[PDB]
């Protein structure tokens, strides 16, 4: 093989959230907002060479709720086996002292698509240049996610990525501190 | 707190491209909780239930030659399109990774890394070598990582028993450069 | 360059 | 504090407008669901409300979603009792529910005591400026207490249609226009009445700014309609 383009969406209940996007190769190139109904790129050039109707979507999302009825329906309203976040927290360069890096933390392997995911410095949360991306589709129909703060390295800081999601049975944390 | 059951719902259509956009395969899948129950195959040119609870959408969507139809020609119209609005800067994109060597804080033998990041396409070669020949044994990687920002980034160790004058290199090859990307490291 | 969708099929009912 | 007044620059000109003003016209000029004592039935997304209404006009729906701002204002009004009012869209209007469907924003206020004893409704000012000098000044009536600014806005345009073309089939007698809401409060607000550049004119994009819900005291709100022809 050598590509894949991935045009994934889901509708869950009873949150009544969905999402809809599209994927190369693992990395997402677009979601819409189901709310604002516009195409959002997960980088700003793209929406400078393609363009994607994205009022479009949301008719299927009125199709993906009526079938997630359905099944919800013919399988004896069999509710989803939660599966819980593997997390990682990792650099997106080599940390150095005083050298500007950021923090990524992996949420993968889980489901549903739902999430409350917050940093923490020193035993407090931050919001300062935060970002996050929507939910990433895997093989085996779980999803991944990303969440970003961006940082200037020291020594006495100590970071956390606090993660909850209904397989958790406790928020879990994860520490990251300078040992380099 | 909220303890209510989760249903969802998931929807993949999938554009598998071999040799640029050469041969193609879609498939598209339904999934239920964590169940794919029904999908269609381009290779198989219709519906396949994956569940019996799949098996009441396979055998209604396959009596409909119209939907049918415009399945079997979404390698093209689907398929192929979305590939060539993008190619430019999805198949294409490319950025140089940054390449770096250091010893390892642990570790007699030194730990030797071989740190490349920022780097895409993911697709890339990081070996070692001793003196101008390859090194098999003693490597150990922490695997291709995507940062989800269309940026990879990986550690190839090296285990070694330094001996003044050895030259230690950690070669990388990636389609964002034609000759190799080299760095040293003198014993 | 426009990306274009694959419409949801509804389910059997 | 209040939102700044437009600048010209800050406003659509229908000059650039090169599609059918007929589908701005179509929005206000009679055409309505309204609704009295109801409550919300389902929602699609986190963020609406669907709503058991019937075009008792042409039989053309008898379900409505209505989109607000946030999942906050949604969960607000999801289990009360409530009027509704609003300019509906059908080009683009999605949702599953579980008769015709229709869409719309905001134009939700509480039923509970906040009419008035006799079938009485209250009147707000309207004055209207072509060109800064103030033409012609009216009413329009609401038999709400608390009103959504969207309300008085349709029946503000509806009237200026008939009365003044406000809007026509391919484009408008005016260039540009904005609606001003001065509350009791010293507090304003303005809405664009033009549609924004181009050749295609998106009524569910259009409509969305009355995502905020946006509710006035009928008996001491002040309503005033700024209009300018192209060159004077």
């Amino acid at each position: 093989e050598e590509h894949v383009i991935i045009q994934a969406e889901f509708y869950l209940n009873p949150d009544q959230s969905g999402e809809f996007m599209f994927d190369f190769d693992g990395d997402e190139i677009f979601h819409v907002d189901m709310a604002k109904k516009e195409t959002v790129w997960r980088l700003e050039e793209f929406g400078r060479f393609a363009s994607f109707e994205a009022q479009g979507a949301l008719a299927n999302i009125a199709v993906d709720k009526a079938n997630l009825e359905i099944m919800t329906k013919r399988s004896n309203y069999t509710p989803i086996t939660n599966v819980p976040p593997e997390v990682t927290v990792l650099t997106n360069s080599p940390v150095e002292l005083r050298e500007p890096n950021v923090l990524i933390c992996f949420i993968d392997k889980f489901t549903p698509p739902v999430v409350n995911v917050t940093w923490l410095r020193n035993g407090k949360p931050v919001t300062t240049g935060v970002s996050e991306t929507v939910f990433l589709p895997r093989e085996d129909h779980l999803f991944r996610k990303f969440h970003y703060l961006p940082f200037l390295p020291s020594t006495e800081d100590v970071y956390d990525c606090r993660v909850e999601h209904w397989g958790l049975d406790e928020p879990l944390l994860k520490h990251w501190e300078f040992d380099a | 707190g909220d303890t209510r059951p989760r249903f969802l719902w998931q929807l993949k259509f999938e554009c598998h491209f071999f040799n640029g956009t050469e041969r193609v395969r879609l498939l598209e899948r339904c999934i239920y909780n964590q169940e794919e129950s029904v999908r269609f195959d381009s290779d198989v040119g219709e519906y396949r239930a994956v569940t019996e609870l799949g098996r009441p959408d396979a055998e209604y969507w396959n009596s409909q030659k119209d939907l049918l139809e415009q399945r079997r020609a979404a390698v093209d119209t689907y398929c192929r399109h979305n590939y060539g609005v993008g190619e430019s800067f999805t198949v294409q994109r490319r950025v140089e990774p940054k390449v770096t060597v250091y010893p390892s804080k642990t570790q007699h033998h030194n730990l030797l890394v071989c740190s490349v990041s920022g780097f895409y396409p993911g697709s890339i070669e990081v070996r070692w070598f001793r003196n101008g020949q390859e090194e098999k044994a003693g490597v150990v990687s922490t695997g291709l990582i995507q940062n989800g920002d269309w940026t990879f980034q990986t550690l190839v160790m090296l285990e070694t028993v330094p001996r003044s004058g050895e030259v230690y290199t950690c070669q990388v090859e990636h389609p964002s450069v034609t000759s190799p990307l080299t760095v040293e490291w003198r014993a | 360059p426009k990306y274009v969708k694959q419409n949801t099929l509804k389910l059997a009912t | 504090e209040s939102q700044p007044d437009p600048m010209p620059d800050d406003l659509h000109k229908s000059s650039e407008f090169t599609g059918t003003m007929g589908n701005m016209k179509y929005l206000y000029d009679d055409h309505y669901v309204s609704a009295t004592k109801v409550k919300s039935v389902d929602k699609f997304l986190a963020h609406d409300l669907i709503y058991n209404i019937s075009d008792k006009k042409l039989k053309n729906y008898d379900k409505v979603k209505t989109e607000l701002l946030n999942e906050d204002l949604a969960k607000k009004y999801k289990d009360e009792v409530v009027d509704v009012y609003g300019s509906n869209y059908y080009v683009n209007c999605y949702f599953s529910s579980k008769g015709g469907k229709t869409c719309m924003y905001g134009g939700i206020t509480k039923h509970e005591g906040n009419h008035f004893d006799n079938g009485n409704l209250q009147n707000v000012l309207v004055r209207v400026y072509e060109n800064k000098r103030n033409t012609i000044s009216f009413e329009v009536q609401t038999d709400k207490k608390s009103v959504t600014a969207q309300e008085l806005d349709i029946k503000a345009r509806n009237f200026l249609i008939n009365k003044k073309n406000l809007y026509e089939f391919n484009s408008s007698p005016y260039e540009t226009g904005y609606i001003k809401f001065i509350e009791n409060n010293g507090n304003t607000f303005w809405y664009d009445m033009m549609p924004a550049p181009g050749d295609k004119f998106d009524q569910s994009k259009y409509l969305m700014m009355y995502n905020d819900n946006k509710t006035v005291d009928s008996k001491s709100v002040k309503i005033e309609v700024h209009l300018t022809t192209k060159n004077g």
